[PDB]
RNA sequence: GGGCAAGUCUGGUCGCAGCAGCCGCGGUAAUUCCAGCUCCAAUAGCGUAUAUUAAAGUUGCUGCAGUUAAAAAGCUCGUA
RNA sequence: GAAACCAAAGUCUUUGGGUUCCGGGGGGAGUAUGGUUGCAAAGCUGAAACUUAAAGGAAUUGACGGAAGGGCACCACCAGG
RNA sequence: CAGACACCAUGGUGCACCUGACUCCU
């Protein structure tokens, strides 16, 4: 129910993240021992809610990126992964079923496909 | 606002003008007469009179002193 | 123009604006989107004018073309589905990619996280890009927005009819407007389309 | 009043603080009892650090 | 000014209607300025259905409902909180909450 | 009714100009109408006008430029002898550097600055600036 | 023994431009009516005649949780006496912190007013060219050109705003609230920027429609961003 | 806005506009111009010079400036399919 | 009310006095009065000097 | 004391005496008193009273306001 | 537009469609006074003396509620000692 | 949504107050 980690180890401890998730680990004794290495806290106490949510943080982060904390070798790893081909924009649509005035539009563009039709049951779209 | 106008309504304005002007407080009582009836000055810049009395009047509140009038 | 043939909308622009459902547009009565409408479907689904589309995608990127920077051009996708396209809008053209929340004061705000010094903001959707569009209004900043036939106008120039709107249809258009100007400026240049298609494009559809 | 605590208030910021604060306190302008905060940079009152951190007089 | 733009309920398209009393107080309100209700409820009620159902024999019938329509006064509407104070730009509001 | 047909199409083409709109139908089509629409696109505050020829009153159709700020009626009209029609341009105009009054006069329904080089007066119509 | 100084940054293409001798005055953006929130653009072109009037350091206040809470609602307003006149608005919990609040809110306020001439058409302006009007809570403030000679007929603080516009011949009649001068100046300060508003034919000329310094520039705006 | 015949009276003339006819004024907001590159005629690499048109925010907050931009650069050239 | 008992006239007046000051040099009157409030307020030295007074200002 | 120019004077007074058109002082460290002094103002005048004109677009002809501040008749026909 | 709000409570100082009705700070008071109707009840027309620098309107901000909706403390309860 | 709802009166007072400058001469 209590002692909540506020504002001062959140924001201390994402930092620490992006920069030493290398030399970061999941043990609190060594990211205790390591934020006594690479950080300047001044308590221990403080030390250990900080290292003890950077566990808490690595332990989500080597989960992939979690809410509200990223790493750009995830980061730019999902655009490596966005140079996704999910078409050519040629199915081939060519001829294929349509709208009539899209036809139209097609009409209007010389190259037409199939057209629906039949305004049964109105609303067309009910 | 609100109101006629054409061109015989000269005979409307002089009508409707000085009526909705003896609704005004001070066209009123000015016109009645009732400033030289009810107050003796209205019709006087100055008036001589003999004291009937000195009276020595406690202020209603505010402004606690005493008036000290004459009538 | 320049090269007016391809200008003048070719087969591989005419379908994939039928293959990103560019002609389609809602079904919301419009008075300044009315013109870029081309037809209505049964009981109202409105076909847009790709003519309406071509020539407003012409001239809003000869717009964005003989500015000497792409860097004063902020582009704005909100819409997830166009923010990868203005990644690869930003990839191509080299314009100011603004993804997500406007984060209100980057036009405003001398005290601020943020201040940036656009001259055209280009947007997928001026409702869902209004706050750009407040602080487009606020301090002298043109805007083209990608418009359909629901979209707001208010404060809205030069406006390219699209579907725009979920579909590859905002991806499309960012494919086109990287484009046109590439087409102007670039080594697609003397008004050729491109040879990249829109699958450097379309959204991510996260994948396996 | 003002332009002294604008004088020495500058000054002992000139000279450099975290946080620095000018109280007049007590009666002026006839019988009643007035309050001259003149405060400049960072004051905190947290805990154990407020009696660390400040010069006071 | 106008607290209340409808002043309850409308009465436009209509020059004068009919009142009501209140269903909990007897209290004289007309019957478009009121609050009224509709209640669809069983006559079997759940309290009763555990014991009910199962000594239910020969009764392949379903559960009855009963259909009351009721309207109150606002006086008593707001102090039982039939209605109750919302906000001024909540007031603009014609929504009832769903049942 | 329409009592006044110039003050039901004033109105029509301020809110035109409001709008910035470039078309009006105005009715039920005076001459008097068409000579202050005459005098007015005269001096480029508008466009040309187009009337349309119906047997019931006809309508013009006037395309409107955005160079007027102000066209007003003397709503009813008065007798002007050539001496109170500075004190319109006093009251009424902006200054005496521009604004015209037009009135009809018995030389022809004319602007203010005619009916001062003929001196001969009539009733006044209304203003426009 | 106390001394100011001053440090120019830019914020804005503008103020590169600015403080480049690129833009070399207001009229610039006054023509090119692009914003500003350098105050110190004001200053970098004019920085003399600029005169400061605190108007009204009124106490406003809200009643709180404990007891009241009020503040100092200072209005400064600056004009040089030349056709440009600007006005802030400060609510600060001191007087000068009020004051030179709404200094610098003057200072970056400035707008030009647009004098004329009342029947004449040579002398280098002396009045409006158009009678012009504004109203702020029901206090409408009417302004009537004068010719030469006559003065600034006004109550004392439409007086002071006309004069520093340079408008120095003109004539007032105002109906509304008689004691909340505050929304008297702010009434007066609608009719000021009416002056351009209005159009003459002389502004029946039309213009070239100018082509946006920022992209005229944003090869010379290449400092750390374009 | 001039005084007599050589003389200059205002301080400097304010902008306009094509749509409504109407002026942009001092420091009016969302009123600007509308810079449109007059690409080449198909030998095409765009010939320099853009196409302006000031554009008041009256017509922008009418909503306005889609068409008159487009009664201004369909109307008065260059654009392909027009 | 309806009261009307005087109590105290001329209380505080008997307990407040008065003197007189004589005239140094004149009371000037008029003509070279007026004068004089011109020349004296600004040429004596010319004003170089001060700020925040009135005339007869302990402010 | 402000409005309202020129006493955050000097003394006394202490909600008294008085003052104060109005807004207001005086209940003790009175810038409102009462005086001194100083200053301001006009000036052989200045001040008051009352009267009326403007200010007052608070009578609004120009040029008032009438949902909530005053002010659309209960509604309609209907003549002047 | 004072805001409240209002395509009207817009096209008003850039003041004028036409016609009718009504207000001039707050009272005294629709009382007096007379008219007037109505069977009456009462209805209608319609004051003054005197009283006053405020009355009023929206809106902000508090505070309050036998207004309503949230959370917490044995200086509050519970169970208790 | 879908179990049971009593009366409870009064009460009072002063201070929110109208401008700028920086020759500490270091």
């Amino acid at each position: 129910m209590g002692r909540v980690r506020t504002k001062t180890v959140k924001k201390a401890a994402r930092v620490i993240i992006e920069k030493y998730y290398t030399r970061l680990g999941n043990d609190f004794h060594t990211n205790k021992r390591v934020c006594e290495e690479i950080a300047i806290i001044p308590s221990k106490k403080l030390r250990n809610k900080i290292a003890g949510y950077v566990t808490h943080l690595m332990k989500r982060i080597q989960r992939g990126p979690v809410r509200g904390i990223s790493i750009k070798l995830q980061e730019e790893e999902r655009e490596r992964r966005d140079n996704y081909v999910p078409e050519v924009s040629a199915l081939d649509q060519e001829i294929i079923e349509v709208d009539p005035d899209t036809k139209e539009m097609l009409k209007l563009l010389d190259f037409g496909s199939l057209s629906n039709l039949q305004v049964t049951q109105p609303t067309v779209g009910m | 606002m609100g109101k006629c106008r054409g061109l015989r309504t000269a005979r409307k304005l002089r009508s409707h003008r000085r009526d909705q002007k003896w609704h005004d407080k001070q066209y009123k009582k000015a016109h009645l007469g009732t400033a030289l009836k009810a107050n003796p000055f209205g019709g006087a810049s100055h008036a001589k009179g003999i004291v009937l009395e000195k009276v020595g009047v406690e202020a209603k509140q505010p402004n606690s002193a005493i008036r000290k009038c004459v009538r | 123009s320049g090269a007016l043939d391809v200008l003048q909308m070719k087969e591989e622009d005419v379908l994939k604006f039928l293959a990103a459902g560019t002609h389609l547009g809602g079904t919301n009565l419009d008075f300044q989107m009315e013109q870029y409408i081309y037809k209505r479907k049964s009981d109202g689904i409105y076909i847009i004018n790709l003519k309406r589309t071509w020539e407003k995608l012409l001239l809003a990127a000869r717009a964005i073309v003989a500015i000497e920077n792409p860097a004063d051009v902020s582009v704005i996708s909100s819409r997830n589905t166009g923010q990868r396209a203005v990644l690869k809008f930003a990839a191509a053209t080299g314009a100011t990619p603004i993804a997500g929340r406007f984060t209100p004061g980057t036009f405003t705000n001398q005290i601020q996280a943020a201040f940036r010094e656009p001259r055209l903001l280009v947007v997928t959707d001026p409702r869902a890009d209004h706050q750009p569009l407040t602080e487009a209004s606020y301090v002298n900043l043109p805007t083209i927005a990608l418009c359909n036939t629901d979209s707001p106008l208010r404060y809205v120039d030069i406006a390219i009819p699209c579907n725009n709107k979920g579909a590859h249809s905002v991806g499309l258009m960012w494919w086109m407007l990287a484009r046109e100007v590439l087409r102007m400026r670039g080594t697609i240049s003397r008004e050729h389309p491109w040879e990249v298609m829109p699958d450097l494009y379309f959204y991510r559809d996260p994948e396996e | 009043v003002r332009r002294a605590c604008y004088g020495v208030l500058r000054f002992i910021m000139e000279s450099g603080a975290k946080g620095c604060e000018v109280v007049v306190s007590g009666k002026l302008r006839g019988q009643r009892a007035k309050s001259m905060k003149f405060v400049d940079g960072l004051m905190i009152h947290s805990g154990d650090p407020v009696n660390y951190y400040v010069d006071t007089a | 000014t106008k607290k209340r733009r409808n002043n309850g309920r409308a009465k436009k398209g209509r020059g004068h209607v009919q009142p009501i009393r209140c269903t909990n107080c007897a209290c004289c309100v007309p019957k478009d300025k009121a609050i009224k209700k509709f209640v669809i409820r069983n006559i079997v009620e759940a309290a009763a259905v555990r014991d009910i159902s199962e000594v239910s024999v020969f009764d392949a019938y379903v559960l009855p409902k009963l259909y009351v329509k009721l309207h109150y006064c606002v006086s008593c509407a707001i102090h039982s909180k039939v209605v109750r104070n919302r906000s001024r730009e909540a007031r603009k509001d014609r929504t009832p909450p769903p049942r | 009714v329409r009592m006044n047909v110039l003050a039901d199409a004033l109105k029509s083409i301020n809110n035109a100009e409001k709008r910035g709109k470039r078309q009006v139908l105005i009715r039920p089509c005076s001459k008097v109408i068409v000579r202050f629409l005459t005098v007015m696109m005269k001096h480029g505050y508008i466009g040309e006008f187009e009337i349309i020829d119906d047997h019931r009153a006809g309508k013009i159709v006037v395309n409107l430029t955005g160079r007027l700020n102000k066209c007003g009626v003397i709503s009813p009209r008065f007798d002007v002898q050539l001496k109170d029609l500075e004190k319109w341009q006093n009251n009424l105009l902006p200054s005496r550097q521009f604004g015209f009054i037009v009135l009809t006069t018995s030389a022809g329904i004319m602007d203010h600055e005619e009916a001062r080089r003929k001196h001969t007066g009539g009733k006044i119509l209304g203003f426009f600036f | 023994g106390k001394a100011g100084d001053k440090e120019w940054l830019p914020v804005t293409k503008l103020g590169r431009l600015v403080k480049d001798m690129k833009i070399k005055s207001l009229e610039e953006i006054y023509l090119f009516s692009l914003p500003i929130k350098e105050s110190e653009i004001i200053d970098f072109f004019l920085g003399a005649a600029l005169k400061d009037k605190v108007l009204k350091i009124m106490p406003v206040q809200k009643q709180t949780q404990a007891g009241q809470r009020t503040r100092f609602k200072a209005f400064v307003a600056i004009g040089d006496y030349n056709g440009h006149v600007g006005l802030g608005m400060k609510c600060s919990k001191e007087v000068a912190t009020a004051i030179r609040g709404a200094i610098i809110l003057a200072k970056l306020s400035i707008v030009p007013v647009r004098r004329g001439y009342w029947g004449n058409k040579i002398g280098k302006p002396h009045t409006v060219r158009c009678k012009v009007t504004g109203r702020c809570g029901s206090v409408l403030v009417r302004l009537i050109p004068a010719p030469r000679g006559t003065g600034i007929i006004s109550a004392p603080v439409p007086k002071k705003l006309l004069l520093m516009a340079g408008i120095d011949d003109c004539y007032t009649s105002a109906g509304g609230c008689t004691a909340t001068l505050g929304n008297f100046a702010k009434a007066t300060f609608d009719a000021i920027s009416k002056t351009y508003s209005y159009l003459t034919p002389d502004l029946w000329k039309e213009t070239v429609f100018t082509k946006s310094p920022y992209q005229e520039f944003t090869d010379h705006l290449v400092k750390t961003h374009t | 806005m001039q005084s007599n015949a050589g003389e200059f009276v205002d301080l400097y003339v304010p902008r306009k506009c094509s749509a409504s006819n109407r002026i942009i004024g001092a420091k009016d907001h969302a009123s600007i111009p509308m810079n449109v590159a007059e690409v080449d005629k198909v030998t095409g690499r765009f010939n320099g010079q853009s196409k302006t048109y000031a554009i008041c925010g009256a017509i922008r907050r009418m909503g306005e400036s889609d068409d008159s931009i487009l009664r201004l650069a369909k109307s008065h050239g260059i654009v392909s399919q027009n | 009310k309806v009261h009307g008992s005087l109590a105290r006239v001329g209380k505080v007046r008997g307990q407040t006095l008065k003197v007189a000051k004589q005239e140094k040099k004149k009371k000037r009157t008029g003509r070279a009065k007026r004068r004089m409030q011109y020349n004296r307020r600004f040429v004596n030295v010319v004003p170089t000097f001060g700020k925040k007074k009135g005339p007869n200002a302990n402010s």
